[PDB]
């Protein structure tokens, strides 16, 4: 059901929401991250994201919980669904388009070490239409 | 929500530095 590989994956996204790397993602975790992330969301819109998934109650989310959220997400939430989330998080300006320099803000922010030429050849394999930049469609073409 | 949509963008990360 559930690789190492998979496994590991599910930790690197928790990990980058548990900055001091106790084995827990507070609520000031989970708001710093999802500032950089383009998003600013409420404070009680940060303490329901952690009690939705905070299973046990201590205020918190453990990396078992989080494990238990990410495989009945990717069990239930359908393809399509997935990749319009993740669009309006590279799309931090919402004009229907990912740049260059919007994937580039991504990629930094994820902790990725990637060159600014290195994501320039992202966008161009998912570019399909030439025009530089990524529309929803051909995001949804490459993440399949 | 939140959570799933950042795996899907590490995931992307990857895949592209395999190739
Ligand atoms: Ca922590
Ligand atoms: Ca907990
Ligand atoms: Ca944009
Ligand atoms: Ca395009």
């Amino acid at each position: 059901q559930l690789t190492e590989e998979q496994i590991a994956e599910f930790k690197e996204a928790f990990s980058l929401f548990d900055k001091d790397g106790d084995g827990t993602i507070t609520t000031k975790e989970l708001g710093t991250v999802m500032r950089s992330l383009g998003q600013n969301p409420t404070e009680a819109e940060l303490q329901d994201m952690i009690n939705e998934v905070d299973a046990d109650g201590n205020g918190t989310i453990d990396f078992p919980e989080f494990l238990t959220m990410m495989a009945r997400k990717m069990k239930d939430t359908d393809s399509e669904e997935e990749i319009r989330e993740a669009f309006r998080v590279f799309d931090k300006d919402g004009n229907g388009y990912i740049s260059a320099a919007e994937l580039r803000h991504v990629m930094t922010n994820l902790g990725e070490k990637l060159t600014d030429e290195e994501v320039d050849e992202m966008i161009r394999e998912a570019d399909i239409d030439g025009d530089g930049q990524v529309n929803y469609e051909e995001l949804v073409q490459m993440m399949t | 929500g939140k959570f799933y949509a950042t795996f899907l963008i590490q995931e992307y990360f990857r895949k592209f530095k395999k190739r």
